[PDB]
Parts: structure tokens; C-alpha cells; sequence
């Protein structure tokens, strides 16, 4: 992946303006209210029976936390992403069998949760240097299938 | 399949497009353009820079059948009959543009309509637009 | 969609598995199984090895439901309306999953039926296993 | 993209008695029918209103034949697929902008016609495989997306 210096100010500045307590759960949880068999990979978080038990359920606020840490640290390391996601593709793949294209509709997700949050300040050049972010998340947390 | 809340959160998120819906169909093949430039090879007739008004007016006509399966929404297959010809077999549009142009319609809704774009509402509106996407996608030969 | 020819090339090529239909689900399935490894995951109380009993029996299983599929053809989302309900709702299905099994039941159907597997034939059946895959990805909520 | 010594022996005791003349065009010809947008890409090749007139036209054929070769290529240097690719990939990304589901149809069509050809001898194990080998290839393929 390939952000030119212009995308990467976009991609950073925004960055900092979000709220890293809150988006990466606001993520999560759509991702399992939209993509609902996502929620097979989360039994033990408990109820998630309805969009407001999901998105009110403390340990997927807490789970989306962590995910969010790493699209953090994808950000602070773009020019390799292979290594900073290696253990995490060592996890996802080999050990809990995610289809990788699950990995696409998450980073997906987040681009639509700063589209909600940032409002007219996600501007289509600012969408696609994220594009950029999180194909280059996915393909790097896809490694051990490759 | 789209169920009796999908339909009602569709229909009342896009009611608040109102005259907008032209400027909505711009930006969202807009953004498609910028994030997924392989899209870009199937206008080599169109200018698709910012402001474009071949963007613009294309725009509009996405608008309009989207809306047209929003109101004919337990007929689409019906209502977008003609459409799903015209990009499968005239223009050979490969299936997997349809899930680009659909994710880049959530996020210009996302960057408007704040109060509709709930995660019930997401959810209903990535549901239709897949179903518009598959109606599209069918009739290759 | 699928046309009449569509429709007269899968009931034809179907028509000469004959007794080896359960056969053929069950070396889909090891297909599958071997070839994309993520799939296993979702038979924990199955062993997956050759000559496995429980992959024998559940090939006749997947053998009938595609009978199913091909004998109500213009009805297929009313004939596999309770298989989608429990691959979405109860078995949290992936929907790329279905691509992979799909792709493994036409490579058993080529090396089992080569006169049957024309170009026309195959693509006939790659439809029919496509909409056979929408119905059973329909019910996702 | 993980070969083991059994599987190499395997994949490569079939190839060799792939006829390397018909089994491109046979594959390309297949993808034109099945997957029938791939034909915007061809208009230059005449011919394609019908199976037969796709399956036999000295163009489908011809193309097919270098498809196939660069198959072979991939086959030859299972650990560098990408050096294999390169030049393929800035040609199919950067200038046809072809989507790169597209080389995973493709390969996937190979293994179809692969079946057809070689019947009981194309076991599960074998095609697990090529399903390897043309995963690694598309992957390649498409470096210049990631
Ligand atoms: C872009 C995509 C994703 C990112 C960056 C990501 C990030 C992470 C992080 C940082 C962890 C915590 C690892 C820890 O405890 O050390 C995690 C755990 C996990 N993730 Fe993801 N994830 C991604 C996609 C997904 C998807 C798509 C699924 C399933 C649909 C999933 C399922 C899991 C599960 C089940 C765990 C818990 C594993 C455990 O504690 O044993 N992830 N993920
Ligand atoms: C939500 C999905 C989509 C909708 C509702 C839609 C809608 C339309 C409409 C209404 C037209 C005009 C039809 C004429 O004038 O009868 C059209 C034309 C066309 N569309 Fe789409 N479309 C969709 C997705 C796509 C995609 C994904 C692409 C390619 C990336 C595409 C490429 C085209 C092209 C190239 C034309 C013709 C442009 C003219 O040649 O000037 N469409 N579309
Ligand atoms: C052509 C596509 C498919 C067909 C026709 C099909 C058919 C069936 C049938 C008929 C059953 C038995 C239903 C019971 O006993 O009512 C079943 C069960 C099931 N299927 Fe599928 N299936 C398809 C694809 C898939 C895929 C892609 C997967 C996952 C990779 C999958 C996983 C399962 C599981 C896990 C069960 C339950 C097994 C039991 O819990 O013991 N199916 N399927
Ligand atoms: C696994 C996948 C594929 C392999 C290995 C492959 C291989 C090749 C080869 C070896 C060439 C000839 C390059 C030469 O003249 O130096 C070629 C040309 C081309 N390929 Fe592919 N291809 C793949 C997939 C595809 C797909 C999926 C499409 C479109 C649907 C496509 C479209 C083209 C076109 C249009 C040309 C001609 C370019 C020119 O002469 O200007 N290819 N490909």
C-alpha cells in the first residue's frame, strides 16, 4: 500500500480527532449487527440479540478498543503493515479461521463510522486515503493465508 | 431478504435526501471513483473530475433508481429489469463493482444524514443495496 | 436468472449422476474440506477423514437439497426456505463459504460426468449453483 | 503460497501431461462463457456471440496458450511468485485495471478443466493442491492492487 504524503496528512489529522475509547467498538458492533454471522466468533461476549444489546454490550465496547489499537498502530507503521499484523495473522487465520473477507467488511465499516462521525470533513479524497488504510489492514492481516 | 423494519428504515432514511438525491448519487460515484479507480474505465466518455457536470448529471439518474426500488421495493427484480440488462449486457459491468458503489452510497448517507445512519438503519440500507446489487448482477448470459 | 436452457442443461447433467448423488455431495464436501481448510470449522462432530461415515452420510444430504433445487427450480426460494433459515440463522454461515462449495460440487460433476461438462453446461450449472447459494444466503438478520 | 514435497509431486506428475496447446484456450474460452463481463476486455478478438464460436476462435485459443504458460512459469517458481508476476501484474492492474477477483475465477476454471481432463486422477488431495498453486498465482497477480 501506497498513501502519498497529502493522503497521509488527510488520514492522520483526522485520526486525531477520534475518539479511540469509542469508534473501534461503534465498528465492531455494526460489523456484527450488519454482517450478523460475524456473531459467530463471539459467543461468549453474551447478548447480542438486538442492535441496542450489541451496541450496548460492554465487551464488544471492549473488544472494538483493542481493534482499534491496531488500525492505530497500522497507521503509525503504513509502510509495513506485514509485520505489524503478523501475530494478529497468525491468530485470525491459522488459529480462528476468519474468512478474510471479513477483514475487508470490517475495515469498510470503519470507514463508515468516520463518514457518520466527521460528517462533510470526510471529503471523497479523505474516503479514499482511508480506502488505502484499510485495504492495506486486510491484506496484511490475510498474510497467513497467502 | 428484506423484512417489513428494513423496509420502513430504508424508505424513511432516503425520505430525508429530499433534494438532494441528485447531489447524493454525484458524490457517492464520486467517491467511488477516487477510492476504486478501476471503476473509472467503465466512463472513458465522462470527465470524472470534482464538479463534473456529466457526474452530476449521472448522479441524478442513479438517484432516480434507487428510488424506484425503494418504491417498488417487493418488485425489484420487476422495477429494475431494464437496468439489470443495461449493465450486464451491454455494458459488461463485473459484478464486483456493485459492492463499490454500494459501500460508497453508505458512507455519503453516513456523511449527511447523521441521525438516520442508526446501526438498525446501516444494516436495512446495506441489505437493499445488496438487493438492488443482486437484481443488477442478474441477468449476465 | 436462469434461462430455459439453463434449466434443461442442469436437469440433464443432474439426470446422470443417478445412484452416485450422494457420492458425489460427500466427495464435494472432502473436496472443500481439503482444499479450503477454514470450512472445516464449522463440523467439529464431524471427522472429515476419507471414508468418513458422517461426510458420506451428510453429501447425501447436500445431493438432496440440490434435487430439490433443480426439481422446483422456478421456486427456489420457496423449496430451500428452511435450509436458508438454518444456514443463516443457526449456523452462521459465511457467505463466501458457499462460493467454495460451489466451485467444489462443478470440479466432482467435471471429473465424474466429463460428456456432460461442456462450456455451455458448466456454465449453466456454475448459475444454478450461484442461485441456489443466493437463497441460501437470503436470510441473513 | 505453502507447497509440500507430496503436493509438488503431485501437481507437477499432472502437468506433465497436460496437453499445453488446448488446455489455455480451453480455460480462457471457459471463463469468456461462464463469466461473460470478462468479454469487455476482448472485443478485439471477434467472434464471441456463442459457446462455439468462443470455444473454437483462433484468438481465444492463442491468448489462451500464453495464459497458460505463464502457469507453467508460476509452476516452475512455486517460492517467487510475485518476481514471476511482476511484469503481469502492472500490466493487468495498473493498465487493464482488470478486478482481481477475476484471476481467482480464472484459476478456478483451470481446476475446473483440470477435472475434465484428467477425471478420477484429479483426486481431492491433488486438487487441494492446485487450488494452492492458483491462489498463489492470482495473489501475484494482483500485487499491484496491495
Ligand atoms: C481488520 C480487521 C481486524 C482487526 C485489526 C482485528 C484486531 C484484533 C485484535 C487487536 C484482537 C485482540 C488480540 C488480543 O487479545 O491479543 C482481536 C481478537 C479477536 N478477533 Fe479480530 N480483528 C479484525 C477482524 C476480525 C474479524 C473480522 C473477526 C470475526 C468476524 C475477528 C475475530 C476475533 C476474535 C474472535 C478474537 C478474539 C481471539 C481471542 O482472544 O482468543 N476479528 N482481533
Ligand atoms: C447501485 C448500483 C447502480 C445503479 C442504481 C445504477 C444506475 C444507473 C443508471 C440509472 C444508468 C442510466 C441508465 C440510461 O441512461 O438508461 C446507469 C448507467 C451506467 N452505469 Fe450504473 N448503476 C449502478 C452501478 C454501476 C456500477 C457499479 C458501474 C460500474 C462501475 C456502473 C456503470 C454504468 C455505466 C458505465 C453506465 C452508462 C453510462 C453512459 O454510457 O453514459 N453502474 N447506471
Ligand atoms: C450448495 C450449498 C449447500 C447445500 C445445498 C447445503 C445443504 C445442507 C443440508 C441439506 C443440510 C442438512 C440440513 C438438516 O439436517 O436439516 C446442511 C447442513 C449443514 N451445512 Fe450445508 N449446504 C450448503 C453449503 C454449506 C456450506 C458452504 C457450509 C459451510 C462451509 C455448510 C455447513 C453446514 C453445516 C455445518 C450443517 C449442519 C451439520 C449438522 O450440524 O450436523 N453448508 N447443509
Ligand atoms: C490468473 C490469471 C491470468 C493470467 C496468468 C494471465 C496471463 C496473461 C498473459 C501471459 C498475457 C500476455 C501478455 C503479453 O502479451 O506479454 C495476458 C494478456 C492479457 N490478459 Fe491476462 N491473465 C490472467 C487473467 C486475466 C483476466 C482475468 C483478464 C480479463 C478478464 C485478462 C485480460 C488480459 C488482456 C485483455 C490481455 C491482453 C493485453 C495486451 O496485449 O495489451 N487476463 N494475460
Amino acid at each position: 500500500v501506497h498513501l502519498t504524503p497529502e493522503e497521509k496528512s488527510a488520514v492522520t489529522a483526522l485520526w486525531g480527532k477520534v475518539n479511540v475509547d469509542e469508534v473501534g467498538g461503534e465498528a465492531l458492533g455494526r460489523l456484527l449487527v450488519v454482517y450478523p454471522w460475524t456473531q459467530r466468533f463471539f459467543e461468549s461476549f453474551g447478548d447480542l440479540s438486538t442492535p441496542d444489546a450489541v451496541m450496548g454490550n460492554p465487551k464488544v465496547k471492549a473488544h472494538g478498543k483493542k481493534v482499534l489499537g491496531a488500525f492505530s498502530d497500522g497507521l503509525a507503521h503504513l509502510d509495513n503493515l506485514k509485520g505489524t499484523f503478523a501475530t494478529l495473522s497468525e491468530l485470525h487465520c491459522d488459529k480462528l479461521h476468519v474468512d478474510p473477507e471479513n477483514f475487508r467488511l470490517l475495515g469498510n465499516v470503519l470507514v463508515c463510522v468516520l463518514a457518520h462521525h466527521f460528517g462533510k470533513e470526510f471529503t471523497p479524497p479523505v474516503q479514499a486515503a482511508y480506502q488505502k488504510v484499510v485495504a492495506g489492514v486486510a491484506n496484511a492481516l490475510a498474510h497467513k493465508y497467502h | 431478504v428484506l423484512s417489513p423494519a428494513d423496509k420502513t428504515n430504508v424508505k424513511a432514511a432516503w425520505g430525508k435526501v429530499g433534494a438532494h438525491a441528485g447531489e447524493y448519487g454525484a458524490e457517492a460515484l464520486e467517491r467511488m471513483f477516487l477510492s476504486f479507480p478501476t471503476t473509472k474505465t467503465y466512463f472513458p466518455h465522462f470527465d470524472l473530475s470534482h464538479g463534473s457536470a456529466q457526474v452530476k448529471g449521472h448522479g441524478k439518474k442513479v438517484a432516480d433508481a434507487l428510488t424506484n426500488a425503494v418504491a417498488h421495493v417487493d418488485d425489484m427484480p420487476n422495477a429494475l429489469s431494464a437496468l439489470s440488462d443495461l449493465h450486464a449486457h451491454k455494458l459488461r459491468v463485473d459484478p464486483v463493482n456493485f459492492k463499490l458503489l454500494s459501500h460508497c452510497l453508505l458512507v455519503t448517507l453516513a456523511a449527511h444524514l447523521p441521525a438516520e445512519f442508526t446501526p438498525a438503519v446501516h444494516a436495512s440500507l446495506d441489505k437493499f443495496l445488496a438487493s438492488v446489487s443482486t437484481v443488477l448482477t442478474s441477468k449476465y448470459r
